[PDB]
């Protein structure tokens, strides 16, 4: 029998899912993106210079990201140098990006398949804020506690449940393990996580001129020359401390306390063959000088990474709603929607299947974390060992649902280290009066350009074939393409179908299980099908 | 009960809309979703999935609501291009509109058919009163791609307070969309006093002159952006660069190539 989840909430976009269960275990998947809006299809034959503003809008939540993956295409097309200045502050902005994405991740999309937020009503603050000043060095009071759970009875005792009508957790699950006190440390941080996110977004509207979507951005450079005042540096400087503060106080504290009762989901949704571009250039065309390496994990050997080449990427369609079922490399890609219906020709998906040398890859903060680490990048290699050393597992609880969880943690923390090294360069430059952030370039006749992007849920690439200053052909392949797309020819599972295969469900008609492990993944169904 | 109720729909969407939602600044969210309104139906931020949330809108729509549609809803071939639970985007819609007290299109989505609905519109996306309309649907529509944080909450506050807001033809309450941004820029002593920049990189551009030339298109959008401002910090014209008209209907095709006036 089957389990079908429609929609999936606490996700970005429409997607379904459809799951086959036998002995209480996922059995066989089939993951379902029910929108199509064909963006690909509107960029032909338009201007270059234009390809930034709709693509940006590929989707809201990874704002940005998608900006920068356009310019970096077409700058690379172009041939055009981008100033140092442009480079740090492209970087800054994708800074504040990790930061606040994965903070809004973690707490108001994926805390509420672990937390019983009904619970937190169950428990003795006192008890609860003594635990919460044992986790971190950041001081609660028993009062605050006590008053967030008068929130919590307010909201309960007015009947209107809100966002929380017919939660799976509603008169308890046994899926759901955590005490009380715990329930109520982490109903008291996604509230405040509501404020803090209000800062991250702030700060990254200090460079790009609003979140979300920003408006920055140019091929040759950025037109920020306001932000460049050692004024607004001071308040941008201000912000990320406070957000980068309650990342290492608060978020991550939370997680490594939290997966510490969800130990088991530790051996729960694995995968094999990561993949990663890096981020954070220095040189704009070297993949080798960013500051996150670049890499290809096989199977889940650590050991032997491989040097990532963009020319092994094929998109399949064999299952997805586009006519034929030919698999084409990214410039010679095709966008001819062809609907069947709901497994209309076995046909379950509007996202194309993105196989790497054939293979089915998995791309994130975990692919990320997992190349750094064996290329022993320090940040990553000390954040690693902090986290495995707190939840007393080794690097092979890194391949699994839990491991999906706690890379996003890392991947958010070391990003947050950076932006303060090149806050400090953008500043030194300023003031030693070089404060150039933009390069004249002009089309070649014909050419073709990629921009590689590492955005918070993987790698992402932007093609582009131009002829005259006019596009021929625009094909973007996102990391929820990657992770989420429907099987390929060959009919291999992707990474989020095969990470099902094994999941035990406790009550089939409240399967969060199913939640946990697509909610790890950071699905964004607008990104995966444009 | 208390709070009045509010019904999300989620349609042909980028999901940056709902984003922009979350910014909202005095009230922050917190205040809003717990003191204000009753988010009812919501898929970005709910805690059941599947089943458990379509019984949810379900029961919801039997009262007295307010319904806010971001997205456009596409109609080509029938329609089947955007699907939530296997049904059609406009058949949730056309369900669901009509039974609400009022209807909020926010983003220039779902005022005007925004992204997808640009030149060939491969899934015949429109806004809301175009495909509504018929239906007795007339939502009041809150422009911008995204729109202000405040624009929306201070309508929703408004329509809760005081009654119906006075619209443009657009659609626009005249109290947010009743100005230019031209009208309310700071650059606009430069362009009084004639002087543009022509290029990105030049000393001009560094001076924070006019960018009419490099086409922002101001002049022709209306939205309250320097006023008010965007994450209370920043916006487009101050981060030098120019206005793409993003709160017009048919920006996307009618001021694109954006670099040029
Ligand atoms: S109006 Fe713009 S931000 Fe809002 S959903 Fe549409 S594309 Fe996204
Ligand atoms: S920068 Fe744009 S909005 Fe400002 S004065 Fe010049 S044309 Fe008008
Ligand atoms: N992050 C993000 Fe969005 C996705 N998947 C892209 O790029
Ligand atoms: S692009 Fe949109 S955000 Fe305001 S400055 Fe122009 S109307
Ligand atoms: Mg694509
Ligand atoms: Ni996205
Ligand atoms: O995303």
């Amino acid at each position: 029998n089957k389990i079908v989840v429609d929609p999936i909430t606490r996700i970005e976009g429409h997607l379904r899912i459809e799951v086959e269960v036998e002995g209480g275990k996922i059995k066989n998947a089939w993951s379902m993106s029910t929108l199509f809006r064909g963006l690909e299809m509107i960029l032909k034959g338009r201007d270059p210079r234009d390809a930034q503003h709709f693509t940006q809008r590929a989707c809201g939540v990874c704002t940005y990201v998608h900006a920068l993956a356009s310019v970096r295409a077409v700058d690379n097309c172009v041939g055009v140098k981008i100033p140092e200045n442009a480079t740090l502050m492209r970087n800054l902005t994708m800074g504040a990006q990790y930061m606040h994405d994965h903070l809004v991740h973690f707490y108001h999309l994926h805390a509420l398949d672990w937390v019983n937020v009904a619970n937190a009503l169950n428990a003795d603050p006192a008890k609860a804020a003594r635990l919460a000043n044992d986790l971190s060095p950041k001081k609660t009071t028993t009062e605050s506690l006590k008053a967030v759970q008068a929130k919590v009875k307010a909201l309960v005792e007015s009947g209107q449940l809100g966002i929380f009508t017919n939660a799976y957790f509603l008169g308890g699950h046994p899926a759901y393990v955590l005490p009380a006190e715990v329930d109520l440390i982490a109903t008291a941080h996604y509230l405040e996580a509501l404020r803090v996110q209000v800062k991250a977004a702030r700060a990254m509207a200090i460079f790009g001129a609003k979140n979300p979507h920003t408006q920055f951005t140019v091929v040759g450079g950025c037109t920020n020359y306001d932000s460049l005042r050692p004024e607004r540096i001071a308040e941008f400087r201000k912000l990320y401390k406070e957000v980068r503060e309650f990342i290492e106080q608060v978020y991550i504290t939370d997680l490594l306390a939290v997966a510490g009762f969800y130990k088991n989901w530790a051996g729960i949704g694995k995968t094999s063959n990561f993949l990663t571009c890096g981020e954070f250039p220095t040189d704009e065309y070297d993949l080798n000088s960013r500051y996150t390496p670049q890499g290809v994990i096989w199977g889940n050997d650590l050991s032997k990474v491989d040097d990532f080449n963009p020319d092994l990427i094929e998109e399949h369609v064999k299952y997805s709603w586009y006519e034929g079922a030919g698999a084409h490399h990214p410039y010679k890609g095709v966008t001819k929607p062809k609907w069947t219906e709901f497994h209309g020709e076995d046909r379950y998906s509007w996202m194309k299947a993105p196989r790497y040398k054939g293979e089915a890859f998995e791309v994130g903060p975990l692919a990320s974390v997992l190349v750094a680490y064996a290329k022993k990048h320090e940040p990553t290699v000390k954040a690693v060992d902090l986290v495995l050393k707190t939840l007393g597992v080794g690097p092979e609880a890194l391949f699994s649902t839990l491991g999906r969880t706690a890379a996003r943690g890392i991947q958010c923390l070391t990003a947050a280290q950076e932006v303060e090294v090149w806050l400090d360069k953008l500043e030194a430059n300023v003031k030693a009066g070089k404060d150039d952030l933009y390069t004249d370039w002009q089309y070649p006749t014909e050419s073709q350009g990629v921009g590689f992007v590492n955005a918070p849920r993987g790698m992402l690439s932007h093609w582009i074939v131009q002829r005259g200053g006019k596009i021929e052909n625009f094909q973007l392949v996102v990391p929820s393409t990657w992770n989420l797309g429907p099987r390929c020819a060959e009919g291999k599972l992707s990474a989020v179908e095969q990470a099902l295969i094994g999941t035990p469900i406790a009550d089939p008609k409240r399967p969060v299980e199913i939640l946990r492990t697509v909610h790890s993944y950071d699905p964004c169904i607008a990104c995966g099908v444009h | 009960k208390k709070r009045p109720s509010v019904v999300y729909l989620h349609n042909a969407e980028c999901t940056g809309c709902s984003e922009s939602v979350l910014r909202t600044v005095d009230p922050y969210v917190d205040e809003l979703i717990l003191d204000v309104i009753s988010m009812d139906y919501h898929e970005t931020l709910m805690a059941g999935a599947g089943h458990a949330v379509e019984e949810a809108l379900h029961e919801a729509i039997k009262g007295d609501f307010v319904c806010v549609i971001e997205g456009g809803i596409p109609m080509g071939d029938g329609g089947y291009w955007g699907k939530v639970g296997g049904r059609n985007m406009y058949d949730i819609c056309a369900e669901v509109a009509p039974k609400a007290k009022a209807v909020i299109a926010i983003g220039t989505c779902a005022t005007y058919g925004g992204v997808q609905a640009a030149k060939p519109n491969p899934t015949g996306t429109v806004g809301v009163n175009e495909a509504l309309g018929k239906l007795g649907v007339k939502a009041i529509n809150i422009a911008g791609c995204p729109p202000n944080p405040m624009n929306f909450v201070g309508t929703v506050v408004h329509l809760l307070t005081k009654g119906m807001p006075e619209l443009d033809k657009q659609g626009r309450p005249v109290m947010f969309f009743g100005e230019t941004v031209h009208d309310n820029c700071p650059r606009l002593k430069h362009f009084e006093a004639g002087e543009f920049a022509t290029s990105f990189g030049s000393p001009e551009a560094k001076k924070g002159y006019c960018l009419y030339e490099l086409g922002c298109k101001g002049p022709d959008t209306y939205n309250n952006c320097p006023k008010q401002l965007f994450n209370q910090v920043n916006w487009p014209v101050q981060a030098g660069h120019p206005c793409i008209a993003c709160s017009e209907p048919n920006f996307w095709d009618l001021y694109s190539p954006f670099y040029s006036a």
